[PDB]
RNA sequence: UGAUUAGGCUAAUUAUGUAAUUAGCCUAAUCC
């Protein structure tokens, strides 16, 4: 109606406007054209030679709610549901100068993965014809800030290339984890101005060669593909966007990032401040909150991995028991209080920061009951605590692994994406210096009714001897925790295992 | 630095327009669906004694049309886009366009919908005799 | 003499002492 708005501002020198045959807008007609009934007046004044007038992509505004588009700046638990899609996204800008004045163009795109593309700086220019998106003069930023930016003003590619690129390192990103694209962004306006650049949105649509969503799109096909289909292609087709600093943040990006993490440190370029952006994402969501109400589908082998860890689990639990002839149990981090094994009779307590049952504690660990708890063992299978005791027995994921249901997360730890989101600190030896790693053996007890190993724990092979039985079960038990140790998990037992005090039985 | 040019209220279709793959379907989903047409265009005032033909160099509405400028009743130049055209060229932009009054509503999308007669040069339903 | 937001001052227009919009300047925050 009557507000004015940035967006499409005349970014040219000239000291008058244009005549009404050219003018996009009544606003920017010259005022010598113009009467009180809101109306123009081709006067006989001679129109001008060609002209060329920068005009500027700041200030877009995605809210239009046209059935049958998605939406794309979506909430904040939309962004939980979409983790998987989650990339850094930050653009470094430069002014434009000489012919121009009052705009921006990217100069530096950085993304979470750890890749920086720099462009040539393109703008819009209309003339007496139509419009151009072409090549402008520009300028970097003033300042001891940007004095990293004054060489990368010669060293910009061509825009049509690095589109390819990004598309080509989104695919190889995103290919395995989701069939999304979620760009973290810690203010959307430039970052929504530069990705007007490289991205394409529309009505969701089908890849021409699978069954899969489309992501990106082919200009010179016409054609829409997904990840694994999107060879050459070079648009992003109905990315997700998210602003950080919407989610209720005060100060710059730098001083919220360093308050939480001490990891995401270096010089300034911007995959690192995309990547400290993605970092601020994942500490907002799931370490200041815990949204355990949403579960996550199955990509890979997860269920194969859980039914694993609990084979694992029953016969470290129980030769571990066995051995040292124990009668207590302190099971830290069972929710529902549900014993593990049985076949040797102990006492068994729970405990659990949030349980679910009266018959389990309310403990919370801080090292300080080492001498309370010295009395039986320790169960601290995937519980997180920062000095495990002596008699304990710990299994740990290594975070340092990356794998599809293993995501980088804040201040060295990760997120492990299996059924729910779990936020995992950072993995450090310094924590098992009163423990020592586990050593690999079977240990069973089933009666009886070619394979030779030294820890294969068995009546048999204590008679030099092995029976079919026995020997197929420790093939599947060594199928189960190489799965379990290479999908990043670690077990570690207390000072005094040995594997030879189990021959007595 | 620099001189605005566009409401605030044109800012929301403009933007997608400068996003979807096919602008002209954007804008029309968004008009059928209940969104605003685009204002702020350049209304000519006529004697109202014009031939009435769809495009031309001067305004030449007659008694049941009004004269537009080409360029603010042309979507790619308001989106600031790339025009589906040959070489790029707009073949509204540097002259004036004649809408029907009963359009008058809606000067762009009517635009994006019909196309003048390549004998007569009159919109196909709105003046041209080629029966 | 890069961008937006919020506040303050000035000028113009419009409406009916006061308000809205536009344009310029100052301050603060964020982005560059
Ligand atoms: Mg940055
Ligand atoms: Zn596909
Ligand atoms: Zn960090
Ligand atoms: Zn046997
Ligand atoms: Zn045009
Ligand atoms: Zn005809």
């Amino acid at each position: 109606s009557q507000i004015v708005t940035g967006l499409f501002k005349d970014c040219s020198r000239e000291t008058s406007g244009l005549s009404p045959a050219y003018a996009p807008t009544y606003v920017s007609v010259d005022d010598k054209y113009k009467t009180s009934d809101e109306l123009c007046v081709n006067l006989n004044l001679p129109a001008n030679v060609p002209y060329s007038r920068v005009i500027s992509r700041m200030g877009f505004k995605l809210d239009a709610t046209v059935p049958g588009y998605p939406k794309l700046f979506i909430t904040r638990e939309e962004a939980v549901r979409q983790v998987r899609s989650w990339i850094g996204f930050d653009v470094e800008g430069a002014h434009a100068s000489r012919n121009a004045c009052g705009t921006n163009v990217p100069l530096q795109l950085g993304f979470s993965t750890g890749v920086n593309f720099v462009v040539q700086p393109v703008g819009v220019v209309d003339t007496e014809w139509g419009n151009m998106l072409t090549g402008i003069a520009a300028r970097p930023p003033p300042g001891e800030q940007f004095k990293h930016l004054v060489p990368l003003m010669h060293k910009g590619a061509a825009w049509p290339i690095v589109r390819r690129r990004i598309v080509q390192m989104l695919s190889d990103t995103l290919d395995k984890l989701s069939d999304y694209c979620t760009f973290v962004c810690w203010a959307h306006g430039f970052a929504l101005t530069s990705a007007s650049y490289f991205c394409k949105i529309g009505k969701e649509q089908k890849c021409c060669m699978c069954n899969r969503r489309a992501a990106a799109y082919s200009s010179p096909l016409q054609s829409y593909a997904c990840w694994t289909h999107s060879c050459g292609y070079d648009y992003v087709y109905n990315p997700f966007f998210v602003d950080v600093q919407q989610w209720g943040y005060v100060g710059n990006l730098a001083t919220n990032h360093d308050r939480y993490c001490s990891v995401h440190q270096g010089a300034h370029v911007a995959s690192n401040d995309a990547i400290m952006t993605r970092c601020l994402a994942i500490h907002s969501c799931f370490i200041e909150r815990v949204d355990w109400d949403i579960e996550y589908p199955y990509i890979s082998h997860e269920k194969k991995l859980n039914s694993c860890c609990r084979i694992v689990e029953r016969n470290v639990v129980r030769a571990a028991l066995l051995a040292g002839s124990f009668d207590k149990v302190y099971d830290i981090g069972n929710p529902k209080g549900i014993p593990i094994v049985d076949d040797p009779v102990v006492d068994w307590h729970y405990f659990d920061a949030q349980p679910l049952t009266r018959k389990v504690q309310q403990l919370f660990y801080t090292e300080d009951m080492a001498s309370r708890f010295a009395d039986g063992l320790c169960l601290f299978w995937n519980c997180n605590v920062p000095k495990y005791p002596n008699n304990a027995i710990v299994c740990r994921f290594d975070t340092r692994v990356h794998s599809e249901f293993n995501l980088p997360g804040c201040d060295g730890g990760s997120l492990y994406v299996n059924k729910h989101a779990f936020h995992t600190p950072a993995y450090d030896v310094s924590a098992f210096r009163d423990l020592k790693p586990l050593p690999f053996f079977y240990y069973s007890t089933t009666p009886c009714e070619p394979l030779k190993s030294a820890v294969c724990i068995t009546a048999c092979n204590l008679g030099g001897a092995v029976c079919r039985k026995h020997a197929t079960e420790y093939r599947e038990y060594m199928e189960a925790y190489n799965l379990v140790s290479a999908s990043g998990f670690r077990l570690w037992c207390y000072k005094t295992f040995d594997i030879y005090n189990l021959w007595s039985t | 630095a620099g001189s605005n040019t566009e409401f605030a209220s044109n800012s929301s279709v403009l933007s997608l327009v400068n996003f979807t793959v096919d602008p002209q379907k954007a804008y029309l989903d968004f008009v059928n669906a209940g969104g605003a047409p685009l204002t702020n265009c350049v209304k000519m005032l006529t004697p109202k004694t014009g031939t009435g033909i769809a495009i031309s160099v001067k305004p030449e509405s007659t008694a049941d049309q009004e004269t537009y400028g080409g360029a603010s009743v042309c979507l790619y130049c308001r989106a600031h886009i790339e025009h589906p055209d040959v070489s790029g060229v707009c073949k509204y932009k540097g002259k004036f366009v004649q809408i029907p009054a009963q359009c008058v509503r809606d000067p762009v999308g009517f635009c994006l919908s019909n196309t003048p007669c390549n004998v007569c040069q009159y919109w196909i339903g709105y003046g041209c005799n080629c029966d």
